[PDB]
């Protein structure tokens, strides 16, 4: 996953 | 919260220089799932931040290979092998591992040039403004380098800080200098209460303050 | 294709609330989420997954922000509540998916109690005459207006070299902007120099000639 919310 | 700090905060470079920007976190950015959600962003003036590197060292598609990322745990580094003009702007590191997600304070990559002393110009209130009942004194401090400067207003020799509005330009694209405007707004009564008005700048290009003044009654 | 769209600039009175929007569209992704980021310096507010309605907040914003989704239109919303000057900022929507992320253009929010107010335009002329073969700096002070933008040009755009227009600053609910122009002493005052100010929101246009004191 890529981007600010990748962890979610 | 995980606190992110960057060093340096300002990085003047010449085109072609190598550049290194470091990021330190107060706790490790390694997630329990094994990933380290440390990203690097570039923001150009008037634009949205753009992703350069994700998860420490992955160049996003389309990002030139002069950008590289390294590090682990609490210490990370973004390197630019040879700075190009399109690289100038503010760099942010970002951790996306631990809520609340947090950003570093940013590093301004700017052009290095020779030192340039500010051109300082002071202006009394206009007759238009005085007719309307107010009194603003304006000081422009134009085309200086480096960007760090301090301005002080003195009225009859005493420093005045309330009523001051400051604004700064970004680095000029043609001569790589900075400029600053300072406006001291008084009531007309206050303006008529004092005579000597002075704008004083502290800048590296003089060891003494750079001063411009006028006397109201002249 | 891919598009990420945010709603436009907002002007809100202190203590009021506002609701801004973000929408991702295209055939280029499946699962995704949308994060909200505040810039006065970047601060993460929270994240919503539009397809599941799940949210995670920065506790700092738990009362200040409410994230929702209109699943009929696939439009995410952030409501910002009980606004103070602390809340004037640009708010970015940041899209995250399996293969790429992307930040929107941002929504500017300005908190002020002011209604539309035209600018006062004041000339800045030097109090001392100029030496031969020197540069003279003139200016234009644009005070007391709301909202942005005001535009400033010199000689209807024909004087462009040596101009500095300084970013507008909001103070006590109204904006101040200034602009300087530097010209040779042989060109002013023998040729006219005029600052041209326009404020579309108040339908204001002012030409102020800079005359010697």
């Amino acid at each position: 996953a890529v981007g600010i919310g990748a962890v979610f | 919260d995980v606190l992110m700090t960057q060093s340096p905060l300002s990085l003047p470079v010449s085109l072609g220089d190598q550049a290194s920007i470091s990021c330190r976190s107060s706790q490790s950015i390694l997630h329990s799932n094994g990933n380290t959600y440390l990203d690097w962003y570039l923001q150009k003036p008037g634009q949205s931040p753009k992703l350069l590197i994700y998860k420490v060292s992955n160049r996003f598609s389309g990002v030139p290979d002069r950008f590289s990322g390294s590090g682990s745990g609490t210490d990370f580094t973004l390197k630019i092998s040879r700075v190009e003009a399109e690289d100038l702007g503010v760099y942010f590191c970002f951790q996306g591992s631990h809520v609340p997600l947090t950003f570093g304070s940013g590093t301004k990559l700017e052009i290095k040039r020779t030192d340039a002393a500010p051109t300082v110009s002071i202006f009394p209130p206009s007759s238009e403004q005085l007719t309307s009942g107010g009194a603003s004194v304006v000081c422009f401090l134009n085309n200086f380098y480096p960007k760090d400067i301090n301005v002080k207003w003195k009225i009859d020799g005493s420093e005045r800080q309330n009523g001051v509005l400051n604004s700064w330009t970004d680095q000029d694209s043609k001569d790589s200098t900075y400029s600053m405007s300072s406006t001291l707004t008084l009531t007309k009564d206050e303006y008529e209460r004092h005579n000597s008005y002075t704008c004083e700048a502290t800048h590296k290009t003089s060891t003494s303050p750079i001063v411009k003044s006028f006397n109201r009654n002249e | 294709e891919f598009q990420l769209q945010q709603s436009g600039p907002e002007l809100v009175k202190p203590g009021a609330s506002v609701k801004i929007s973000c929408k991702a569209s295209g055939d280029s992704f499946t699962d995704y989420n949308l994060s909200w980021v505040k810039q006065i310096s970047l601060e993460w507010i929270g994240v919503i997954n539009p397809n599941y309605g799940t949210t995670t907040y920065n506790q700092k914003f738990k009362a200040k922000a409410t994230l929702t989704v209109d699943q009929s239109s696939s439009t995410a919303y952030m409501q910002l509540n009980s606004l103070t000057s602390e809340d004037s900022a640009v708010y970015y929507c940041a899209f995250s998916s399996r293969l790429f992320g992307y930040w929107g253009q941002g929504t500017t929010l300005t908190v002020s109690s002011a209604s539309t107010t035209p600018p006062s335009v004041y000339p800045l002329a030097p109090g001392s005459a100029a030496q031969t073969n020197s540069m003279v700096t003139l200016g234009c002070l644009v005070k007391g207006y709301f909202p942005e933008p005001v535009t400033v040009t010199w000689n209807s755009g024909s004087l462009s070299s040596g101009v500095h227009t300084f970013p507008a600053v909001l103070q006590s609910d109204l904006y101040t902007l200034s602009s300087s122009v530097t010209v040779p002493s042989s060109t002013w005052p023998s040729e006219t120099v005029t600052c041209n100010v326009a404020h579309p929101a108040s339908s204001t246009k002012v030409d102020k000639k800079i005359v010697p004191r």
